[PDB]
C-alpha cells in the first residue's frame, strides 16, 4: 500500500512569512496530489490538486509543487485566516491515502491574559456540588500556568483545563480551569483563589472571592 | 447552491450497528462520485469508501472492508453509510464529499458538515446548565454546562444575535465518565443591566433544549 509521509507535524510561523509543507509518497504518484485545509470544528476544504493545481476561489498564496514522490504546499504569505491542520493526499489510485496532517499556528506580539474568578450559583449547591471558574483571555502565547488557591492552600489534581483553538482574527488563545469539589467541602473553606503565570506576566496575578 | 447534509449519528453500543445518511443537494447524484471520510477526535482523516451513484460501482479501505457498505438512492438523492459491529477506534466525525468534477483525481471540493458517531457501553444522559455570572470597562459572564453524555453539546448566545467575543470551551472527560463545558462572553460594564444575556444549550442526544438567563445577583 502506498504511504504519505507529511512534514512537520506543527508549525509557527509570523504574519508575512513563508510557509512550506513537505509530504512524500512511498511510490511513483507522478502528479496525482491534492491538498486541503482544514479549520478546527470544519470540514476539509480542497486548496490544490495534480500537485500544482489550485482550485477555483482559492488564494493565490497558495500554491504546489512537486513530482513522483516528493510534494510541497506553499502559503507566500502567511494570513492570520490560514491557521489550521494541512493534509496531502493521494488521489490515485484507490485506496487514498491522507497524510498524518500539518498543524499550523500564528506567531505573533507576547499578550498577557485577562482573568476573572467565577463562584458556583446557588442553585448548582443545592445538588450537592460547587464549581468554581477561573478564565483566562485574549493571550500569547498558548502556555500558560493557573494554581487554585483555597484559603491560602496549594490546590491538586482537583481541576480541568480546557483550551480554546487559537483566534482567527487576533490570534489569541482562551483558557478555562475549573476548580470541581463536594459542597461540603465548598462551605469548609472560605477564600477562592486564583493565580494565574504566564510570559506576558513578570508576577503572578491573583484574582479572589469570599465565600457569600 | 451545493451541499451535502449528514446525519444518523449518535450513541451506539459495542458489537452493534449504525446507518448514516448524506443527502445531496444542489445537483443530480448519478454520474457524480460520493464519498465516505472519517476523523477520529484526536487524530487525522481516513478515506472509508467510494461509490458511483450511477452504476452503484463501491471501492473500501482494508480497513472497514465487508464490515461496511455504502449506497445510494439515486431517487431521493441521498447516500448511505451502514457500519456493522462497531468499536471503540470507530468513535468519530464521519463526512461525505463530493469528487470534484475537474479531472479523473479523487479530489473531494464539497463536504457536508460532519456528523458525531460515539461508540461506547454508556448511558445518555442530559446536561445541567449554570450560571456564570460577573462583578466589578469590561465585564466577563457565562455558563456551565455539566454532566452530558454523549457529546456535542450546541451553545449559542442570543439565539445567535451575539458572536462578539464568544468563547466556547472544548469539552472535558471527567472522572465519572461525563462530559462538561463552559461557554463564556465578555461585554462593556455599561451594558450590564440594560442588555439581556441568554446563552442557549442543545443537547440533541438526550433532547435537551435549555435557554438560561444569567444576571448579576443580589
Ligand atoms: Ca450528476
Ligand atoms: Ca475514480
Amino acid at each position: 500500500d502506498i504511504q504519505m509521509t507529511q512534514s512537520p507535524s506543527s508549525l509557527s510561523a509570523s504574519v508575512g512569512d513563508r510557509v512550506t509543507i513537505t509530504c512524500r509518497a512511498s511510490q511513483d504518484l507522478a502528479t496525482d496530489v491534492a491538498w486541503y485545509q482544514q479549520k478546527p470544528g470544519k470540514a476539509p476544504k480542497l486548496l490544490i490538486y495534480s500537485a500544482s493545481f489550485l482550485y477555483s476561489g482559492v488564494p493565490s498564496r497558495f500554491s504546489g509543487s512537486g513530482s513522483g514522490t516528493d510534494f510541497t504546499l506553499t502559503i507566500s504569505s502567511l494570513q492570520p485566516e490560514d491557521f489550521a491542520t494541512y493534509y496531502c493526499q493521494q488521489s490515485e489510485p484507490e485506496p487514498y491515502t491522507f497524510g498524518q496532517g500539518t498543524k499550523v499556528e500564528i506567531k505573533r506580539t507576547v499578550a498577557a491574559p485577562s482573568v476573572f474568578i467565577f463562584p458556583p450559583s446557588d442553585e448548582q449547591l443545592k445538588s450537592g456540588t460547587a464549581s468554581v471558574v477561573c478564565l483566562l483571555n485574549n493571550f500569547y502565547p498558548r502556555e500558560a500556568k493557573v494554581q487554585w488557591k483555597v484559603d491560602n492552600a496549594l490546590q491538586s489534581g482537583n481541576s480541568q483545563e480546557s483550551v480554546t483553538e487559537q483566534d482567527s482574527k487576533d490570534s489569541t488563545y482562551s483558557l478555562s480551569s475549573t476548580l470541581t469539589l463536594s459542597k461540603a467541602d465548598y462551605e469548609k473553606h472560605k477564600v477562592y483563589a486564583c493565580e494565574v503565570t504566564h510570559q506576558g506576566l513578570s508576577s503572578p496575578v491573583t484574582k479572589s472571592f469570599n465565600r457569600g | 447552491e451545493v451541499q451535502l447534509v449528514e446525519s444518523g449519528g449518535g450513541l451506539v453500543q459495542p458489537g452493534g450497528s449504525l446507518r448514516l445518511s448524506c443527502a445531496a443537494s444542489g445537483f443530480t447524484l448519478s454520474g457524480d462520485w460520493i464519498h465516505w471520510v472519517r476523523q477520529a477526535p484526536g487524530k487525522g482523516l481516513e478515506w472509508l469508501g467510494e461509490i458511483s451513484a450511477a452504476g452503484g460501482y463501491t471501492d473500501y479501505a482494508d480497513s472497514v472492508k465487508g464490515r461496511f457498505t455504502i449506497s445510494a438512492d439515486t431517487s431521493k438523492n441521498t447516500a448511505y453509510l451502514q457500519m456493522n459491529s462497531l468499536r471503540a477506534e470507530d468513535t468519530a466525525v464521519y463526512y461525505c464529499a463530493r469528487e470534484s468534477r475537474v479531472s479523473f483525481e479523487a479530489a473531494m471540493d464539497y463536504w457536508g458538515q460532519g456528523t458525531l458517531v460515539t461508540v461506547s457501553s454508556a448511558s445518555t444522559k442530559g446536561p445541567s446548565v449554570f450560571p456564570l455570572a460577573p462583578s466589578s470597562g469590561t465585564a466577563a459572564l457565562g455558563c456551565l454546562v455539566k454532566d452530558y453524555f454523549p457529546e456535542p453539546v450546541t451553545v449559542s448566545w442570543n439565539s445567535g444575535a451575539l458572536t462578539s467575543g464568544v468563547h466556547t470551551f472544548p469539552a472535558v472527560l471527567q472522572s465519572s465518565g461525563l462530559y462538561s463545558l463552559s461557554s463564556v462572553v465578555t461585554v462593556p460594564s455599561s451594558s450590564l443591566g440594560t442588555q439581556t444575556y441568554i446563552c442557549n444549550v442543545n443537547h440533541k442526544p438526550s433532547n435537551t433544549k435549555v435557554d438560561k438567563k444569567v444576571e448579576p445577583k443580589s
